[PDB]
């Protein structure tokens, strides 16, 4: 199992807006 | 339409696009060839300009102006006279496909017209323009798809030869389809490409490909690692990254497609390089190839000067992205390293460990990760710390000239007495372009790959392979030109030798 | 003979005798070069080993002259000195030299065979030392070494000071000059291959030294220890070694104003005013204390241990704040000899343009929508410098795309096409229509543009390209739009005076404040390339926003688009400016490309682009306060307080000025430093409590410290020089003006520019036909001195040589400086001249008051007197002013008054900015040319930029000898002018005709007489001295005057006051008088504002009944720098006999009468009152003539 | 009386 989400590119792009306090 | 149908057919060939046999908007065809034909005329009267643009912008387009000293208005008047002749109810729109192929062969004398019209941008979806628009559904032919299951005779559905263009999917010779169900009369457009679907990770996955279905050796199943280097030349992958191509990937379809057309923006810097390579001003000449890690450069750049040695007839060298790392982890030590090229090139082969890896695979083990499932659970906040401290070991190279820094490498290397005059450099991040160097031509290289799903694949590396993509990704924005492989085999062949 | 031993030498008058014997002796420097080498290497001269004397604060200091052997036995030429790379590349990367090295200059000889390697670099070494060796502003390079010596053999009236004995020690080699400069070859030819390679250097630098002694600066013991440096810091390599001290040398300032602790300084308010004085501690805070011991340790080690021994007795010695004001300016001179520091430039290039890495690496933004080549769209930091730099500038995205949509972008390219019409838009349609154009310009290389510049090494520039400046021109329009929404950067117009400094005037007198000032000058090479992506998330939200239908060639249309979260290809509809902002980001190649004949085409590396033009100014402009006000909202998130008050990005330095408690202003300054390194920036700021450091200026504690290294008499950058004497005359009335509050003694300008005009400037050759040469010689004779050449039979012309008469230089309409006293016939002198006298067409009162005014009035007579000024040569110099042989001045070189401003960032923007305006200029002159009325292209608006763009384009040779041809015409006028000739009087000098008497009551001095006593504002003004007293008197400045001058430069772009010999009025009359429905196209042509076609409709009205009626006088604003501009200022200082009201209504003529005449005598001024004598013709002519066509300008 | 002795001792009368 894995998914679109787990690839550093996406996880970077998220990580910029929903910043994680 | 900018580009004269009727003259330049072949141009349109190639879309997909056939002109209907020569009925009110047939007519229409033949009255913009003989206004393209009055323009191109008045046009290379003067100097190859059109004296007063914006009356023919509304005379042609708009059609809604006559005009009734020798030089300024008797041009006019002779195209005033063929417009009223022509008692079309409503002018001829401007057309323009979407394509930068096309817009780069317009006349100069329809871009001075350009500036005064609304020109309709034609959209295309794979570079081939869609058939459901208005004025490629009259001016030409629609094509209709013959399949494995759609397959019988003319007469079975409605078709006319006039109407209607045969599109052979069906993968069986167009000379059988054409002889043996009776399709002789019509008229079947040819694909020299083709177009992919490959299963993934993450779903369904196109691919594009500049090899015929023939000189590509794939069916349905087959899989992709088979004509893998077929595939890593001419491929390029239509869908957002991270795709989630991988080894194990299969084949679900195949289709004759149309052959991409290289940027003319690569195409650009890469002729930059070329004129240095051939130039006697120039004394060494080096191209600087960005890529992310593991997408399978080192693979196609050993093969591009291959290549570029046979048609130069110079000979050319080549240093590994991983030149500097595993050339460091020996001679960190020595006080006196040999920069010697062919030294360094024995050092760079694969079975070598490079020094960044060794002091990465320090930085994860002191966090507790040994294994590829641990790094995919940390939160990015938290990958992010960690890689803030190979920052701070990457500017320890840069960040000074020493006998054992990297601006000083490269510098050796390049200046050598037995280095060859042309190199080929492989950075990982843009920090280095103040360090290998010194060029006016940088390029940043796009394979097919996921490059977080091969480094999550290979079974040597691991982890501290995965985690130095992730770093350097972070440090590598596309800010250089985007070059796919395709374009630079596509830059030699254009470029003319001797 | 001797100088020293005139007449003039003791009275510094001008009597008759006095007069033709100073007139002689530079008669015989300025021609012969037996009589210069006589003057300077004569051996009644006596050699100094030991000397003693007063320090600059009058303290006493022994040195002694030493010249190491190292200069005088120079080492042979060693090819190791400029090593190669193995590959003979490009020299090898690790080199010690930029620039000369110290060598026997006999020892460089090339035997290699031609067209090789190291045969084309001996080729270029020998042109360095050569040719880049050679800048002389005004003559031969000895001619300016004598009007050095020339006035200290004047001033002090001896021949022994040290400075000499250093002429006589290094450049005294056998009978003859060790080397001279040939203009024909353009190169140092040298006698003497024995001498020393640097030497050459060394004459500019004895004239330097000489400039800091006449200057005030300097003592003659002084001298020595300056002397002493420089030959010390030539082994191997002289300016090296300067700039690798230049910075220890000069720091240690902050120390010795440390320990001075209590100073008394003026008190500036926000409007330009001086309110009182104050007694502040200039003890520094701790963490600026910290500092101190770091330098002690650099100080002694690097520097030369007799130099370092003066910095160490200028700490202890120093007792009050003037005290470390007169060693700082002595110090400054020690380390600076002003020339233009120039190398080969590929010698240069390493350690200029070359990037850089530094501090921490810059990492990309999370990229949420990206083109179908993955070329990013729009995009956002997750944390770091780029959400602290984007969290301030995003808030400008909504307002700038207000803006951007309002411009039409195609017309706005059109306009630079043109400005640097319907051919041009078949050029725009055939060239920027195309796919193809955006082909065009990845492909073009990038040529290296590099300027000159004094005290710092060769600077690498960016200059204007079509091709290049296309791609990044979008992103500058949506760039530049910030500067009119913020106070934080100064592109404003500079005005010159103290206005320009006045608001760190007012922040350094402020209390409880922390000073910081950042060099960002080295900037350009550390930004990198992940840097410039901070800019560029900036752009790519405005242009998400702002919708262009069309920017050629780019077209709105829906665009395939991926975004995060979403795995197939979006549409969306995408604008062509938020295209054409996508491409000039991800296609980036920055790096330039100079062509070397040594090693043919050099490229440089990746990183770093140069701040040259507008828009990379912009980009360097946006990025800093981006970074270092978005701190200031990163710390109210973090709940800590901002103390931060304002911020100025200047063209090299950032000043911020924090004000608070000592603990919060350091934590907030050491985190905006902190900033800028986690952004890749190594700086270090200059943290002071009371002190303010930025480029040719110094400010502290509400004083001004002026830098006078900065202004270079005796070299250029251009090496332009040409036999052009009008040009040269004024472009050294610019550079004395421009001096004369950054030295401690005007007085001494005054005599060592007029030996600079009496010797360098004075000759000038013409070219006469061969059947008229001896009928010229006859002629100009009997008033000009000439000297004839023998005929040559190959030539058709004869050249002759014509020395001008002295007086020359003290005329109105030709060469005009501040004259000394001459000798009426009463016995009386007149009064000797100021720094503050206005040129111009007030100058021509010095014939007037020779003549005598005082008995003019009282005999009332208005003729002036023939005989004297026969005698004084005022005659043979007005009639060589008549007949128009010097060479003319342009407006356009007018327009450069050259002083030199505070901020540079304005002189980048003005190239490419303000289109829309040089366009309509340009529509309406080319209009107005067609309907008959042509205007000369000086006039005309845009053309100024015009012609600096497209003629230092070209590399054709500027060098021809100046040689003008006496034809038939100008000699059938020669004969007529000087036949009869006696001087023209024109009826508007009867306002010339007044005079003054000194009453016996005192006036009351202006209460800032008493705050600026203490601390002086400035070197030439401390307490007595002639630049305070008259700002005691006349206190400036007007600043409602210089706010309303300002905004009528911003439209013209300079500001020049009316007159009607202006060229502009001139040609607007002629339209005034002829079709007066084309003034409308005229004052667009010109861009006069609303303001302007006041005065001028006014004084067509005035001119047409009237004549030319005006009272004109030019003050320059460099010239009255804190004095007041306004004449009203005077109206204090004189009485008006009463019987003046009844006949004239004239007041506020008499004011300028009085402003003029105070600013001339306060040399000689004890104040004392005056009182108003005027010529009963003076009257007469007033009183037929209303006041409003004398002064047009201002408003009754 | 030089000029500035001159100018040093009107200075101080007024301000005293
Ligand atoms: N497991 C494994 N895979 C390899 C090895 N060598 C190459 N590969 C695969 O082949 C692909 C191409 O590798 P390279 O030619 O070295 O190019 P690269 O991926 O950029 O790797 P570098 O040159 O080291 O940066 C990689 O993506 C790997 O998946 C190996 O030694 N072990
Ligand atoms: N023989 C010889 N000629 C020299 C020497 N120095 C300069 N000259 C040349 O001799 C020429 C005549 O000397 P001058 O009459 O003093 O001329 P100048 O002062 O250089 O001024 P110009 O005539 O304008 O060049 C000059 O133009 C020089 O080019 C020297 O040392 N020896």
């Amino acid at each position: 199992v894995q998914s679109r989400t787990d690839v550093f590119n996406e996880q970077f792009a998220n990580e910029a807006l929903h910043p994680m306090t | 339409f900018a580009i004269d149908p009727l003259k330049h057919s072949k141009l349109y060939e190639e879309y997909g696009l056939y002109l209907r046999p020569h009925a009110p908007t047939i007519r229409s065809i033949k009255y913009a060839s003989l206004i393209h034909s009055m323009l191109a005329k008045h046009a290379a009267r003067h100097n190859g300009t059109l004296i007063n643009p914006r009356m023919y912008a509304d005379m042609i387009t708009l059609g809604n102006t006559k005009v009734t000293d020798i030089v300024t208005y008797k041009a006019l008047t002779e195209m005033s006279t063929l417009i009223e002749s022509f008692r079309l109810p409503s002018g001829l729109a401007l057309i323009i496909f979407d394509d930068e192929k096309y817009q780069s062969l317009i006349p100069n004398y329809i871009n001075q017209l350009i500036a005064y019209t609304q020109p309709h941008i034609i959209p295309t979806w794979q570079g081939i323009a869609d058939f459901s628009d208005t004025y490629l559904r009259s001016y030409f032919k629609r094509p209709f798809e013959l399949t494995a299951s759609n397959l019988a005779a003319p007469q079975k559905y409605n078709l006319s030869p006039m109407t209607r263009s045969i599109f052979n999917n069906t993968g069986r010779e167009d000379a059988v389809i054409r002889k043996l169900y009776g399709y002789g009369e019509y008229v079947f457009i040819r694909y020299e490409g083709c177009l992919i679907t490959w299963t993934g990770i993450y779903g369904e996955v196109t691919m594009m490909v500049n090899l015929s279905k023939r000189d590509l050796g794939l069916d349905v199943g087959d899989d992709y690692l088979k004509e893998y280097k077929k595939l890593l030349f001419y491929g390029v992958i239509t869908d957002a990254i991270p795709s989630g191509i991988s080894a194990r990937s299969t084949i679900m379809k195949i289709s004759p497609h149309k052959m991409m057309n290289p940027s003319g923006g690569a195409l650009a810097v890469l002729s930059k390089f070329l004129e240095a390579v051939v130039s006697t001003n120039v004394i060494n000449a080096t191209l600087v190839v960005y890529a992310e890690k593991g997408a399978g450069k080192t693979s196609f750049l050993s093969t591009y000067a291959e290549q570029l040695s046979l048609a130069s007839g110079q000979v050319v060298g080549h240093l590994s992205s991983d030149a500097y790392g595993r050339w460091l982890a020996k001679n960190k030590d020595v006080e006196e390293p040999s920069f010697a090229y062919d030294y360094v090139l024995s050092l760079d082969t694969d079975d070598n460990e490079s020094y960044y890896e060794q002091k990465a695979s320090e930085l994860l083990i002191s966090h507790g990760i040994s294994e590829v499932a641990q790094y995919e659970l940390l939160s990015v906040r938290k990958k992010i710390k960690m890689m803030d401290e190979m920052n701070e070991v990457l500017i320890a190279q840069l960040e000074n000239a020493d006998t054992h820094s990297e601006r000083n490498f490269y510098y050796m290397v390049s200046t050598g007495k037995t280095t060859p005059r042309t190199l080929i450099v492989e950075g990982h991040f843009n920090a280095q372009d103040a360090t290998i160097a010194r060029t006016d031509t940088t390029v940043l290289l796009r394979t097919i790959n996921d490059t977080t799903q091969a480094m999550r694949d290979r079974q040597r590396g691991g982890v501290v392979q995965l985690f130095l993509r992730d770093t350097y990704y972070r440090l590598l924005p596309a800010l250089h030109t985007t070059v796919y492989p395709f374009e630079m085999l596509e830059s030699i062949r254009r470029w003319k030798w001797v | 003979t001797k100088l020293h031993n005139t007449i003039f030498s003791e009275t510094r008058k001008f009597t008759r005798e006095s007069f033709k014997e100073i007139e002689h002796l530079t008669a015989r420097l300025a021609n012969d070069r037996v009589a210069r080498h006589d003057f300077l290497f004569n051996t009644s001269i006596v050699l100094i080993s030991d000397y003693s004397g007063e320090d600059s604060n009058g303290n006493q200091l022994q040195a002694t002259i030493t010249i190491p052997n190292e200069i005088i036995n120079p080492k042979e030429y060693d090819p190791s000195d400029y090593p190669l790379a193995e590959d003979e590349s490009f020299f090898k990367q690790g080199h010690k030299y930029d620039y000369l090295v110290t060598f026997r200059a006999g020892s460089l000889t090339n035997t290699y065979e031609p067209k090789t390697k190291m045969y084309k670099l001996h080729a270029a070494l020998d042109k360095l030392m050569h040719v880049k060796q050679r800048k002389s502003r005004f003559a031969d390079l000895w001619r300016e070494l004598c009007a050095v010596i020339a006035s200290l053999d004047v001033w002090y009236q001896t021949t022994n000071y040290p400075l000499r004995t250093y002429v006589k020690l290094l450049f005294h080699k056998g009978d003859e000059f060790p080397f001279y400069e040939s203009p024909s070859q353009d190169r140092i030819i040298f006698n003497d291959k024995s001498v020393a390679s640097i030497l050459p250097t060394f004459v500019y630098t004895c004239c330097q030294v000489g400039t800091a002694i006449m200057s005030g600066i300097l003592t003659h013991v002084e001298s020595i220890v300056a002397m002493n440096h420089f030959l010390h810091c030539a082994k191997d390599s002289y300016i090296d070694e300067k700039l690798k001290i230049k910075g220890i040398g000069r720091s240690w300032y902050q120390e010795a104003l440390h320990n001075v602790c209590q100073a008394t300084v003026p008190v500036w308010s926000q409007f330009n005013e001086v309110i009182g004085h104050r007694t502040k501690s200039t003890s520094e805070p701790h963490f600026v204390s910290s500092t101190f011991i770091s330098l002690r340790a650099k100080r002694a080690e690097l520097l030369y241990p007799e130099f370092n021994a003066y910095i160490n007795r200028a700490i202890q010695l120093s007792k009050t704040q003037n005290d470390v004001a007169n060693y700082y300016a002595a110090c400054r001179a020690m380390t600076n000899d002003g020339t233009f520091l120039a190398t080969l430039t590929e010698l240069s290039l390493d350690a200029a343009v070359f990037p850089r890495i530094e501090q921490h690496l810059v990492t990309r933004p999370a990229v949420l929508m990206s083109n179908t080549r993955h070329e990013s769209l729009k995009q956002k930091y997750t944390n770091g410098v780029g959400s602290i730099a984007q969290s301030y500038l995003s808030s400008f995205t909504d307002e700038i795309a207000k803006r951007v949509n309002g411009r039409h972008h195609d017309e706005a390219w059109l306009n630079f096409l043109t400005t640097s019409r319907i051919v041009m838009q078949a050029v725009f349609a055939r060239e920027y229509r195309t796919p193809e154009r955006i082909f065009k310009s990845l492909k073009a290389p990038i040529k290296l543009v590099e300027r000159q510049q004094s005290d710092r090494r060769q600077r690498a520039i960016s200059g204007l390209d079509n091709d290049r400046l296309f791609l990044s021109f979008m992103p500058y329009t949506i760039g530049k739009q910030i500067y009119e929404l913020n106070d934080n950067a100064a592109q404003g117009k500079q005005a010159g005076n103290a206005f320009d400094i006045g608001e760190m005037l007012y922040w350094t007198s402020q209390r409880n404040v922390l000073l910081s000032s950042i060099d960002v000058a080295g900037m350009d090479a550390s930004v990198t390339t992940n840097t410039k992506d901070i800019y560029n998330t900036f752009v790519l939200d405005v242009a998400s926003k702002c919708t262009v239908p069309r920017f050629g060639p780019y077209y709105a249309k829906n665009m395939e688009v991926f975004e995060a979260g979403n795995r197939q290809s979006q549409v969306r509809y995408v604008n062509a400016a938020w295209q054409a902002c996508a491409l000039e980001a991800a296609n980036s190649q920055t790096s330039t490309s100079y062509e070397s004949e040594i090693f043919g085409q050099v490229k440089n590396a990746e990183g770093t682009y140069p701040s040259g033009r507008a828009d990379t100014s912009t980009h360097h402009t946006v990025l800093l306060q981006g970074l270092v006000r978005g701190n200031e909202l990163k710390r109210a998130s973090d709940g800590k307080n901002s103390c931060l008050a304002t911020i100025k990005i200047l063209g090299d330095d950032i000043m911020e000025i924090f004000q608070g408690s000592e603990s919060d202003t350091y934590d907030h300054a050491v985190s905006n430093a902190s900033i800028l390194n986690e952004s890749g920036f190594a700086t270090t700021a200059e943290l002071s409590q009371n002190s303010i450091v930025l480029l040719q200026q110094l400010v502290v504690n509400g004083t001004f410290w002026g830098f006078a290294d900065r202004i270079s008499l005796w070299t250029r950058e251009d090496t332009k020089d040409i036999g052009r004497l009008n040009l040269a005359m004024m472009e050294l009335n610019a550079l004395i003006d421009d001096l004369v509050f950054r030295v401690r003694r005007p007085e001494g300008l005054k005599m060592l520019g007029f030996f600079c005009g009496a010797i360098c400037l004075r000759r000038f050759t013409l070219s006469v036909d061969n059947k008229l040469y001896d009928s010229t010689y006859n002629n100009l004779s009997k008033y000009m001195t000439l000297t004839k050449y023998d005929k040559n039979p190959d030539s058709d012309s004869t050249l002759m040589s014509l020395i001008l008469p002295l007086a020359w230089l003290f005329m109105p309409r030709g060469g005009e400086y501040p004259a000394y006293p001459f000798e009426r016939r009463d016995g009386t002198f007149t009064e000797d001249e100021s720094m503050f006298t206005a040129r111009g067409a007030y100058k021509r009162r010095l014939l007037y008051d020779v003549s005598n005014i005082g008995e003019m009035i009282q005999q009332n007579s208005m003729a002036l007197d023939d005989d004297l000024l026969h005698e004084y040569g005022f005659t043979g110099a007005l009639l060589l002013i008549d007949l128009n042989i010097l060479d003319l001045i342009d407006e356009v070189k007018k327009e450069d008054i050259s002083p030199v401003k505070v901020s540079e960032l304005a002189t980048s923007l003005e190239q490419l900015g303000k289109l829309g305006e040089r366009e309509k200029s340009r529509r309406a002159a080319s209009d107005l040319k067609i309907r008959g009325h042509a205007l000369s292209n000086d006039i005309v608006y845009g053309y100024g930029l015009q012609e600096k763009i497209q003629k230092s384009a070209m590399a054709t040779k500027e060098t021809t000898v100046q040689s003008k041809r006496v034809s038939s015409r100008l000699h059938d006028v020669i004969v007529a002018k000087t036949r009869d000739y006696k001087i023209s009087t024109i009826p508007a000098d009867a306002l010339h005709l007044h005079e003054f008497e000194v009453e016996d009551v005192t006036v009351d001095l202006l209460p800032h007489a008493k705050h600026t006593s203490y601390s002086s504002l400035a070197y030439n003004m401390s307490f007595g001295s002639d630049g305070w007293f008259a700002f005691a008197l006349l206190g400036g400045l007007d600043r409602s005057a210089n706010l309303l001058r300002l905004d009528v430069a911003s439209i013209r772009g300079n500001y020049h006051k009316f007159s009607y010999d202006d060229p502009v009025f001139k040609q607007g009359y002629k339209i005034y008088k002829s079709d007066a429905t084309l003034l409308n196209d005229f004052f667009t042509a010109i861009s006069a504002g609303p303001k302007e076609q006041g005065i001028l409709l006014r004084a067509f009205a005035y001119y047409s009944l009237y004549g030319n009626v005006e009272y004109h006088y030019v003050l320059s604003p460099r010239q009255l720098f804190f004095l007041s501009d306004n004449p009203v200022s005077a109206e204090r200082l004189v009485r008006i006999p009463p019987k003046y009201y009844v006949s004239t209504q004239c007041r506020a003529l008499y004011n300028i009468f009085s402003y003029l005449h105070i600013l001339r005598s306060i040399a000689n001024n004890r104040g004392k009152r005056l009182k108003m004598v005027l010529h009963p013709g003076l009257i007469a002519y007033v009183r037929g003539t209303s006041q409003g066509a004398i002064l047009p300008e201002a408003d009754n």
